[PDB]
Formats: structure tokens, sequence, C-alpha cells
């Protein structure tokens, strides 16, 4: 049982290596037959804050690369949205921004956000300018982060944590 | 049978797949796609082994409309149902059914290719969402529980009450959340069958 349910989303198009930001979420453990053949697209886990005892489930929501308007699902019904692009790419980048214009349009005041810039691999080409992103972040008023270092990813969802938490 | 005999049958698989979407049939579309998905588990055979098979297919914009109704509702089911009573059982259900429909449609298309919707087929969110709930309910184990309920028997409860949302006309996005996000808390028996 916990004292409080955080409901995240990761929204990221394939290839911008959305994986990276999963490892320490856990897949639950079923019996379910029908579960048991396919999967799911959320992760979990527990963390500790004041006290509270405060599950985090993350949606990767399956499909989400096919259906791009932004719509309720994007804006509504979490408590925190990551969106990622892919530092290698600057279409990447065009593309999340947009959608994050767009969520910002819809979404309550209520809802933390991050936007991320991954570079999955030592080898590829960065491409896209941080200060431009930092400044696009800025003028929404949320954080920006550039990751490989797993490191402050981890920071990141547990400041995210605790910003949703004093909301709640 | 050989590796090229069994691609040639899932490619017939994906078909009825895709004929039951041009048709509207949502039961069957489901039931085509998990069928689909248990031949290729099977078989061994990716969605990236059967893609270049599939390249003189289409999925119509009226596909890519019953796909999107689908993805939407389920999308907005799995998180409504994680609640602090459970939320392990029913979103994983949910999400199961959206991996299953995403499982389809990655066998024909590449990564990041988008849909192409026509929003004049779209499916009202209500419908959509029983259509899931029965699915579920057909391929839930027979002891399956969320929380304290039998699963299919918590799948009646529920597509009941849509249908009296229906019947009263006060269907929107709250009163759809409420009963996605029940767990039956306030029922004096737990459900049963």
């Amino acid at each position: 049982e916990y004292d409080y349910l955080f409901k995240l989303l990761l929204i990221g198009d394939s290839g911008v290596g959305k994986s990276c930001l999963l490892l320490r979420f856990a897949d639950d453990t079923y019996t379910e037959s029908y579960i048991s053949t396919i999967g799911v697209d959320f992760k979990i886990r527990t963390i500790e804050l004041d006290g509270k005892t405060i599950k985090l489930q993350i949606w990767d929501t399956a499909g989400q690369e096919r259906f791009r308007t932004i719509t309720s699902s994007y804006y509504r019904g979490a408590h925190g949205i990551i969106v990622v692009y892919d530092v290698t790419d600057q279409e990447s980048y065009a593309n999340v921004k947009q959608w994050l214009q767009e969520i910002d349009r819809y979404a309550s005041e209520n809802v933390n956000k991050l936007l991320v810039g991954n570079k999955s691999d030592l080898t590829t080409k960065k491409v896209v300018d941080n200060t431009t992103a930092k400044e696009f972040a800025d003028s929404l008023g949320i954080p920006f982060l550039e990751t490989s270092n797993a490191t402050n990813v981890e920071q990141a969802f547990m400041t995210m944590a605790a910003e949703i938490k004093k909301r709640m | 049978v050989t590796r090229i005999e069994n691609l040639e049958n899932a490619k017939k698989l994906w078909d009825n797949a895709n004929s039951m979407l041009e048709k509207g049939n949502i039961s069957g579309y489901l039931k085509a796609a998990n069928e689909l998905h248990k031949f290729m588990k099977e078989k061994n055979l990716k969605e990236d082994d059967l893609r270049p098979e599939l390249s003189d297919k289409t999925i119509s914009p009226k596909g890519y409309a019953i796909l999107q109704s689908l993805w939407g509702a389920a999308s907005d089911y799995s998180r409504a149902a994680a609640t602090l009573t459970e939320s392990t059982v029913e979103p994983g259900l949910v999400s199961a059914v959206n991996k299953m429909s995403a499982f389809f449609m990655d066998c024909k298309l590449s990564p990041n290719e988008r849909a192409t919707p026509d929003p004049d087929f779209k499916v009202g969110k209500s419908k959509i969402l029983v259509g899931i709930m029965q699915f579920i309910k057909d391929v839930a184990d027979p002891t399956s529980k969320i929380w304290m309920h039998n699963t299919k028997a918590l799948m009646n409860h529920k597509i009941a009450a849509i249908q009296k949302l229906e019947r009263s006309n006060n269907v929107n996005d709250e009163t759809l959340e409420s009963v996605l996000s029940s767990k039956g808390e306030n029922l004096s028996e737990y459900l049963s069958y």
C-alpha cells in the first residue's frame, strides 16, 4: 500500500534512447496468461520521501509514435511528463518542441514536465545546441536535462517526484 | 513447416486483422491481432521478420482511425486504472491490449511512421472502452482478480456502468474516468465467476 501513486508519461519516438531513462524502474510480476504473452508498457518503483511511501508508475505508452496529434492522452491524467529527443538529430528536437508547445497549451499548470536531450552512443554526431533547447525549456518554464552518465537521470526523477509531492 | 511457409501464414493472419479493422469490427480486430501475435510467438517470428512481406499491404485512413481510437482509450484506461487500491492487474491487462495493437502496426510500419487517420471514422470512446473490456473478459484467466473482485466479473460490472451512463446521456471524460478508476470499493460483496 502507498501513500501516493504518481503517474509518469514518457514521450518519445523510437531511436531516441528511451530505454536509457528506465533503468531504475522494474517490470511488475504477472501470472496473468494474457499479460505473460505480451508484457505491458509501464514500469514501476517505490521511493520514500518525508516519511511517505510513493509508487512511481511510468508509461512508455505502446503505439505512441504512430499518433502524434496532441490529445488529452498526452496532456491529462499524468502527474509528470518526460519528453525525450535525440541530440544527434535535429528533426527529433523539432518534433518534440512542437509536441511540448501543444502540451503546454492544453495541460494543467499542475503537471510537472521535463525536456530531455539524450545521446545514446559515444560515436554519432551531436547537432542540437543545448543553449537553444535550454532557451526553449526556460520559455515554457520547464527543466531541461542532457543525458548519455546514468546518475543525472536518477536525480531528475527524484526532483520530479519531490515536486509532484509538493502539489499533491 | 518452413520459415517461408510460416511467414506466408503470418501474412494471412495480419490481413485478417486488417480486414476486421476495415469493417470496423472491434472485437474481431482484437481477436485477430491476438491470433497474429500468438502464431508469431509460437513460430519465433518478430515484426521486423514480417514487415518486408507486407510491403504492398496498406492500413487505410479508416483503419488508422480505429487504431487511434483504441490507442487513446487504452492509454487513458491503463492510467486511470492505476490507483492506490490496485495498480497491477487492470493497467496490465489494458496495456497488454494496447501493445497487441502496436504489434500489429509494427508488423507493417517502420519505426516512427505516423498513422494517417480519417476523423470521419473516429469511434466513440465509450464504445471503444466496452470493446476493450469485452476482450479483457475473454482473455483473462478464470481466477484472475482485480483487487478483491473476479476480473471477468468487474469487467461486466464496468460495462454495465458505461452503458448506464450512455442511457442517461452522461458520458464524458470525467464520468468514464470514474468507472475506469473504480475497483468496486463501495460494493457490499466481492464479484465472482
